[PDB]
């Protein structure tokens, strides 16, 4: 007989996961604050790392790994890949980006630097600013306005010109991509990915047709649910399109990028957060967002440590995480791709 | 030559005093009568050795050391021991009736009627001191003695001897071979009252020395005696600067100096390797690298904690046996280039490097095997900050509730203490805080 | 050396309290005749806790026996350990107590509480450093539990900073000689209440229960009541006379199951409990430890939270799978324990095991749940009292009702502190 | 890699390397304390004995 206790109870994902638990017959729930249990579904903001491990007897396991911020952070992204020499500033799937420091508190001329570099050769000098305090994103053409839009800390980023576009519909889109990571720091992609596409047309000279956001399509966009349920295309679909229209497959095209782009990213950090020899060990589901350019590259956007599923794919993917994360370690009584590496 | 006195109080410092005066006997060649054939001046010297050694006429080498209980049973055990011939009954303090676990009897109830003669059979071995050091004072966190009476002392020795420099080594308490519940709170009573008196402090998680016994001496329940043998190995690697030739470390001061950059952060994490079983007839003799790499392992450290997660002031490695400098460089490079190893700004990234060309001396039939050498690492880093933060925790469970407080009050404590103190630790987790995080 | 008083008053207190001196005699070897006869010296290592040595290498208990009629302590004196007694130790009247708290409390035994506090004075100027005191006695009687906490109280004023423990036996309609049960033992539990460290609640009630259910005894008597209680006194008092893990004090063993002053009456349970040779596992020890038809409270620990537990095991057997089986009996029972407490189950271990047992196992838990016997008690008292029924029994001693009155709130104050750490 | 400061004698030798350069009471009062605490203790066992008289 098992224990666990849940500390969050927005996250939809492990609601299910916690629900599952239960229905083994083999799982005990606590109160969130007994620290007799065998397994924590954590909070996001201030988890209390130091605290687990320390029960006698007790094997203790975290849904989060401690450390992982630096990779699902915007700044800290940004700082990750331009000081890893195993990602480097030569790196060639993640845009050219930039820390700028709001003047009220850094890269700015650095920033404006390669920012005079495009503006000379008639190059492309679109960007855009974001933050991980959002729900507020600028996207100009103009470097004097991306500076004074975040004084009033956020990076400066290079905009994709020149998207993937879907047809019917000439519109943009972005894949999601839902990764597991065990406490043998094992890396397992999903494997169903989600497509949450705009309903509009991209226009290239309003944000409703260049933010791929859920929940702006569901808010400003009058075309929601109009090609696809709910903006969402699956992977059997977009496979289907990508042959149809391209002459080539998902698998070739972008999700030989995507695995790449996953295991450089996770075998990065793993020194910093592995758990191998550890008095507890973790896990944690990453969601990694990539971009499609119109030369099928992947490039990558950032990586959510608190991500949520897709409806369709809720049961499927909370199964797997008490098969692979939860079970390995506590035994009771396949759906990913198991990215191989060196530790 | 300057001398230190040790100062072992209650149960758990007794034994682990008993523990380490033990192997430096066996270090420096000291019989248990005391006789030392190695020394040749004899009824004197300034040797190094001498710092923790005085010299009868006889040719006997007496430890500067007390051992002071409220309780005899322990120290009973000193007195009809192996090394029984070394100490005479001026070093031992024995009372009747302990502190029962409780802080307030250590401290005031029974602490205030037997402080003045502790301090007077200190005051002897000082008299005996040409020019002393200052003090090493061994206890338990949660002890009714280690923690009440070790911080009246400390109160005490701080006027008595302002000049003088004071190290702890404190065994920090773990539920898994302890029967007490009420430890969190004289844990958190002890560190605040001493915080000001303590130059610098070694922690000793009981649980992490649990684990190390039976992870890599295959010990199924280990003992207060397995504890205390890889406990004393550590503090003799500690000491040793002090008591053999050597330019690191070669007095009190130093430690403060090397290790302790802001006076409240005086809490270095230590770690140590090989420890290797001695049933083992044979074990492959681990490089300079791999006891160094072995030094950033958190199964090592004798605090559990994740110092990935922290930031370092100070380092210091301390080398027994078969080492040159050569290695020790090329493993630090090595290290660098794979460990996530972060100083704070305001220090400089590096080591200080000791070593010692004598190999690690183990206990004939104990458990620890022989090995050619061996290191133990001296960070202060802020991660052991954990080992607060989970304390300071299990004390605010049982606070909220006033649970066991009735105890303490009946022996003359107020309420207000146990706030005062508590709200110290919150202002120490504070400080780790803002030196280690961004 | 860090000695222990014994005194046993009244029928109940000095059938039980000979009982033990029966058992741990034998456990440390010494004959019916003071004289040891053992093969260990872990025997002797801690005999000066209950035995004082005398000339000839003769052990004498450091007990004093005491009642109101002669009867008792007659049949002790004649019985099988009973020349090992200090002949001046024997101190009692002749009127009795007629199961009359306040004969025992306010008239025939203040005349005799002086006499025996004489002998209490004798034994405790002897020794060493004295750990405390332990009483055997009955709530529901006259002697033990008028007379009983009326010593209590005395003891309390003369030796203020000693620790006093007692092992109560609790009244129970079940098993019972008079109706006024309930007025006796409502007003000693207040006196416990006050001036006690540790009480051991044994509820005659559940000692009858286990003699019949468990250990198939359709028609129990006192002597197999008796016996549960000298196998739980042996166990709960095994780290104070054996080398072993433990070497607390009583004082170190209150302060770490005690957390608040009023709330020190603990359910006691032994393992095993047959109705023989079969050799008992860990896991069953353990399982039955915790199981309820274990205790002897009467008490369903279900019904409330742990505050503090303590097990106590005796043998030779792998400490691994005793802590293996702590944390399977914890995860069953997660729900009973206060959170508020951080490692509240403590488990101890001595090897030398009791006569006729290769292990057992001794429970103690300091359980809100506790509260359903002082509910129980209370409920009979008011069915009674609001009546007044039988009160010219104490009145014609010199109390009054508001005594009764009084005492009736005290306990109700003490179920609903019980009740307000159920909750939190 | 800077190694600095090497002392060698018999029985050893110490040196440092360097990888990256930088970016109470009185007696009076103690005895207050004591005897304050000790007050409160006769305080409570006067109440206790004052008590046990009633
Ligand atoms: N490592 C180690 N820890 C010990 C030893 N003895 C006791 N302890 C720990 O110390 C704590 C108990 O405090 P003690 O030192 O035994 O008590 P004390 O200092 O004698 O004070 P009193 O309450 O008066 O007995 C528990 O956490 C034990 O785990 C020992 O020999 N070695
Ligand atoms: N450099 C770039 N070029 C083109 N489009 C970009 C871009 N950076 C971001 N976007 C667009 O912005 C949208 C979301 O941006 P971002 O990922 O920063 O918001 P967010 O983090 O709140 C979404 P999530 O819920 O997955 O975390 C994406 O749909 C993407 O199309
Ligand atoms: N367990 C047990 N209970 C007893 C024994 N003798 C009496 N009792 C109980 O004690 C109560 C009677 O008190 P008793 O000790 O006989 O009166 P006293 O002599 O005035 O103290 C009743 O509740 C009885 O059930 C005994 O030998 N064993
Ligand atoms: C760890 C620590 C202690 C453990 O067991 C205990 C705990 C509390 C206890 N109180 C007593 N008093 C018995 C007595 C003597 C005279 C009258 O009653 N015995 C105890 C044993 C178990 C594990
Ligand atoms: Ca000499
Ligand atoms: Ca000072
Ligand atoms: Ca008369
Ligand atoms: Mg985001
Ligand atoms: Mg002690
Ligand atoms: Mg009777």
């Amino acid at each position: 007989m098992y224990t666990f206790v849940v500390r969050d109870e927005n996250s939809s994902v492990y609601a299910e996961v916690s629900r599952l638990l239960l229905a083994t017959g083999q799982w005990k729930r606590l109160r969130k604050d007994n620290p007799r249990f065998n397994l924590m579904l954590g909070e996001r903001n201030r988890l209390p790392f130091g605290r687990l491990g320390h029960e006698p007897g007790l094997v203790q396991l975290v849904n989060y790994y401690r450390g992982a911020d630096k990779l699902c952070r915007k700044a800290s992204l940004v700082k990750l890949i331009k000081t890893s020499p195993e990602l480097s500033e030569s790196c060639t799937w993640f845009p050219e980006s930039y820390v700028i420091y709001p003047t009220n508190l850094d890269e700015r001329e650095v920033f404006l630097a390669a920012y005079n570099r495009r503006r000379e050769g008639r190059e492309g000098n679109v960007w855009i600013a974001k933050s991980s305090a959002g729900a507020g994103i600028l996207i100009s053409s103009e470097a004097s306005e991306l500076l004074d839009f975040i004084d009033e800390v956020h990076v400066i980023q290079k905009y994709l010109e020149k998207p993937l576009l879907l047809e019917p519909g000439h519109r943009k889109f972005d894949i999601r991509s839902w990764v597991l990571v065990d406490h043998l720091y094992n890396i397992y992609l999903y494997r169903e990915g989600v497509l949450r596409t705009s309903s509009e047309p991209y226009n290239s000279a309003d944000k409703t047709c260049h933010l791929t956001n859920h929940c702006i399509q569901k808010e400003y966009s009058k075309n929601y649910g109009r090609y696809e349920e709910g903006n969402e295309m699956f992977f059997e679909e977009f496979n289907q399109y990508l042959m149809d229209a391209l002459n080539t497959t998902l698998e070739n095209s972008i999700l030989l990028q995507i695995k790449h782009i996953i295991r450089s990213c996770l075998m990065c950090i793993e020194p910093a957060i592995s758990t191998k020899h550890l008095h507890y060990q973790s896990f944690q589901l990453f969601g990694f967002d990539f971009m499609v350019d119109e030369e099928l590259k992947v490039w990558l956007i950032e990586v959510n440590g608190a991500p949520a599923c897709a409806q369709k794919l809720y049961a499927e993917l909370c199964q797997g995480i008490v098969d692979v994360a939860i079970s390995s370690v506590f035994p009771l009584a396949s759906i990913f791709i198991k990215l191989h590496h060196h530790h | 030559m300057r001398e230190c006195i040790s100062i072992h109080v209650g149960q758990a410092g007794v034994q682990i005093g008993n523990a380490c005066w033990e192997l430096y006997c066996l270090e420096h060649g000291i019989q248990p009568d005391g006789q030392m054939p190695s020394d040749k001046t004899i009824g004197g010297g300034d040797d190094s050795f001498n710092t923790f050694f005085s010299e009868t006429g006889a040719g006997k080498h007496v430890p500067r050391a007390v051992f002071v209980d409220l309780e005899p049973t322990v120290i009973d055990e000193v007195r009809t021991g192996t090394y029984r011939q070394l100490f005479h009954p001026e070093q031992l303090i024995t009372g009747k009736e302990d502190a029962a676990n409780n802080y307030a009897r250590g401290h005031y109830t029974i602490g205030k009627e037997i402080i003045d003669l502790v301090l007077d059979r200190i005051r002897k071995l000082a008299d005996q001191c040409t020019g002393l050091q200052g003090f090493l004072v061994f206890h338990s966190f949660g002890g009714g003695t280690g923690s009440g009476f070790t911080s009246l002392l400390m109160e005490r020795l701080s006027v008595d001897y302002g000049k003088k420099s004071k190290l702890e080594f404190s065994i920090y308490p773990a539920p898994q071979v302890s029967t007490a519940v009420v430890e969190p709170y004289n844990s958190i009573l002890t560190t605040h009252t001493t915080l000001e008196h303590s130059d610098c402090a070694f922690m000793v998680d009981n649980e992490a020395i649990y684990d190390i016994c039976r992870r890599n001496l295959d010990i199924e329940r280990p003992t207060y005696t397995n504890l205390n043998r890889l406990i004393s190995q550590i503090v003799s690697s500690i000491t040793a600067s002090l008591r053999f030739d050597g330019a690191l470390n070669v007095d009190l001061t130093e430690f403060q100096t090397n290790l302790v950059p802001y006076p409240r952060i005086h809490f270095p994490l230590a770690t140590y390797a090989p420890v290797i079983s001695a049933e083992k007839a044979y074990h492959e003799q681990l490089s300079v690298a791999e006891i160094t790499n072995a030094c950033f392992e958190p199964a090592n450290q004798m605090v559990k904690c994740d110092p990935r997660h922290g930031k370092y002031m100070a380092c210091c490695l301390l080398y027994r046996g078969d080492v040159v400098p050569k290695d020790v460089n090329a493993a630090i490079a090595t290290i660098k280039t794979k460990r996530s190893i972060q100083f704070v700004d305001w220090c400089p990234t590096g080591f200080k490097v000791g070593i010692n060309y004598q190999p690690p001396t183990v206990v004939p039939g104990g458990d620890l095997a022989k090995v050619q050498r061996a290191v133990c690492m001296l960070s202060n880093t802020t991660a052991i900050a954990e080992a607060w933060a989970r304390l300071d925790h299990k004390f605010d469970l049982m606070y909220a509730k006033r649970a066991f407080v009735h105890w303490y009050v009946g022996e003359g404590m107020e309420e207000g203490e146990f706030s005062e103190a508590r709200e110290d630790m919150a202002a120490l987790e504070k400080d780790y805080e803002e030196v280690g995080v961004d | 050396m860090r000695e222990i008083v014994h005194i046993q008053a009244g029928q109940c207190g000095n059938q039980i309290g000979a009982k033990f001196w029966e058992v741990i005699s034998d456990e440390h070897g010494i004959d019916p005749t003071g004289s040891y006869h053992g093969d260990s010296d872990l025997q002797l290592e801690r005999i000066n806790v209950y035995y004082n040595e005398a000339t000839g290498n003769k052990y004498v208990p450091r007990a004093i026996l005491v009642d109101l009629e002669p009867g008792t302590m007659d049949s002790v004196r004649s019985g099988p350990f009973g020349q090992i007694f200090r002949p001046d130790n024997f101190v009692f009247g002749q009127s009795g107590a007629g199961n009359n708290w306040a004969k025992g409390h306010y008239t025939e035994g203040a005349e005799l509480v002086d006499s025996v506090l004489d002998v209490v004075r004798k034994e405790s100027e002897s020794c060493d450093c004295l750990q405390g005191f332990q009483l055997t006695h009955s709530l529901g009687g006259g002697t033990g539990s008028g007379m009983g906490t009326l010593l209590i109280s005395k003891i309390r004023e003369e030796y203020p900073d000693r620790i006093m423990n007692t092992f109560s036996v609790m009244p129970s309609p079940k098993v019972s000689d008079t109706v006024v049960e309930p007025y006796n033992a409502t007003l000693s539990v207040h006196q416990l209440v006050e001036n006690t460290d540790e009480t051991y609640c044994i509820d005659n009630e559940a000692l009858y229960d286990i003699c019949f259910r468990t250990l198939k005894l359709t028609t129990p008597t006192y002597g197999d009541l008796n016996h549960l209680v000298s196998a739980t006194m042996s166990g709960v008092t095994t780290c104070l006379r054996f080398p072993g893990q433990l070497n607390a004090d009583l004082r170190k063993l209150a302060v770490n199951m005690v957390p608040f002053p009023r709330l020190h009456f603990f359910m006691p349970g032994f393992a095993p409990l047959t109705s023989q040779y079969r050799a008992l596992t860990v896991p069953e020890l353990t399982q039955q430890m915790f199981d309820s038809k274990n205790m002897m409270a009467a008490c369903d620990p279900r019904h409330g939270r742990y505050l503090t537990v303590a097990a106590i095991f005796r043998g030779r057997m792998s400490m691994k799978e005793v802590d293996e089986q702590m944390l399977n009996v914890q995860n069953k029972n997660s729900s009973y324990f206060v959170e508020w407490i951080p490692n509240n189950v403590k488990t101890a271990v001595c090897d030398i095991p009791p006569r006729g047992l290769k292990m057992s196992a001794t429970f103690i838990g300091n359980s809100t749940a506790i509260q359903e016997l002082f509910k129980r008690i209370s409920e009979q008292f008011t069915a009674m009292f609001r009546r007044k029924a039988f009160l010219h029994w104490y009145t014609g001693e010199g109390m009054d009702e508001m005594e009764f009155t009084e005492a009736e709130s005290n306990m109700n104050d003490l179920v609903s502190e019980y009740q307000q750490y159920q909750d939190a | 890699m800077e190694v600095i400061e090497l002392n060698k004698c018999t029985s050893g030798q110490s040196f440092e390397v360097i990888l990256k350069p930088p970016s109470d009471p009185s007696l009076e009062e103690i005895q207050k304390k004591l005897e304050a605490a000790e007050e409160r203790r006769k305080y409570q066992e006067a109440e206790l004995l004052k008590h046990l008289a009633e």
